[PDB]
């Protein structure tokens, strides 16, 4: 019976050294206790977009509560280039690897018919708000 | 966990495991966003050891969301002046 929900939104990251910028757009769609998810990253480390990541995810995500949640991957793809009509596989790094290794925390802090605000695990830690279609 | 709702006033949400800083901030970034007359639906706020980040909530606009990596420590006035120049552009 579980019907399509479709989540969207982006941000903007800053490194430590502010040497790159990333502009990280988020798409997942959960269906019951399934979801997938495709991320694309932009990568301006000259103010000029010299790199792109597409990284595509899918699994179970659990419910503890109405506002406890965990994602379950079932697998992680990346791939890159510096053009996003060709983008080629990319070896996963052990770090990003394991990220399947690991019930990801997810806390809802806001939800609502149009949008959800969540903290969830991107850098051990960050508050996000998504939007619904 | 994550850290959970320290400060919370009109439109600002603080997510903190430092109370102290957690009012600090709340209280200067409504300062500073009525001195820019800006307003924003809602307003949250997540401090963490090695990363700040940030979500503006607007009526009917995208929100605005961010991301800052700090291996030093930033003082409150220093992430309450990232957060409004970030809104503004
Ligand atoms: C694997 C590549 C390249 C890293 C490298 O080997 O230099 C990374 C570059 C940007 C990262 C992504 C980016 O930082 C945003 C996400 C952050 C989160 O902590 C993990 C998943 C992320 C979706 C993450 C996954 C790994 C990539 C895609
Ligand atoms: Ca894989």
């Amino acid at each position: 019976q579980d019907p399509v929900h479709f989540y969207e939104t982006s941000y903007k990251y800053q490194a430590a050294d502010s040497t790159y910028m990333h502009d990280v757009a988020i798409n997942v769609s959960i269906k019951g206790n399934h979801f997938t998810s495709d991320i694309i990253i932009r990568e301006l480390v000259k103010s000029e977009n010299k790199n792109y990541y597409n990284v595509i995810g899918h699994g179970d995500i659990i419910q503890k509560n109405t506002h406890q949640y965990y994602l379950n991957f079932d697998n992680i793809d990346v791939y890159t280039g510096t053009n996003k009509a060709n983008m080629k596989p990319y070896k996963e790094p052990t770090s990003i690897s394991s990220l399947i290794n690991k019930s990801n925390n997810i806390r809802v802090v806001y939800l609502s018919e149009e949008y959800v605000v969540v903290e969830f695990f991107f850098y051990d830690g960050q508050i996000i708000t998504l939007h619904r279609y | 966990d994550y850290p959970s709702l320290s400060f919370q006033q009109d439109y600002v949400y603080i997510f903190s495991s430092d109370f102290q800083l957690s009012e600090e901030l709340g209280v200067a970034l409504i300062n500073a966003l009525s001195a820019k007359e800006i307003v924003p639906e809602r307003l949250y706020v997540m401090l963490n050891d090695k990363t700040i980040s940030f979500s503006f909530i607007s009526k009917n606009k995208k929100s605005k969301n961010r991301v800052l990596s700090t291996e030093k420590k930033l003082n409150y006035k220093h992430i309450s002046e990232y957060i409004v120049n970030e809104i503004e552009y």
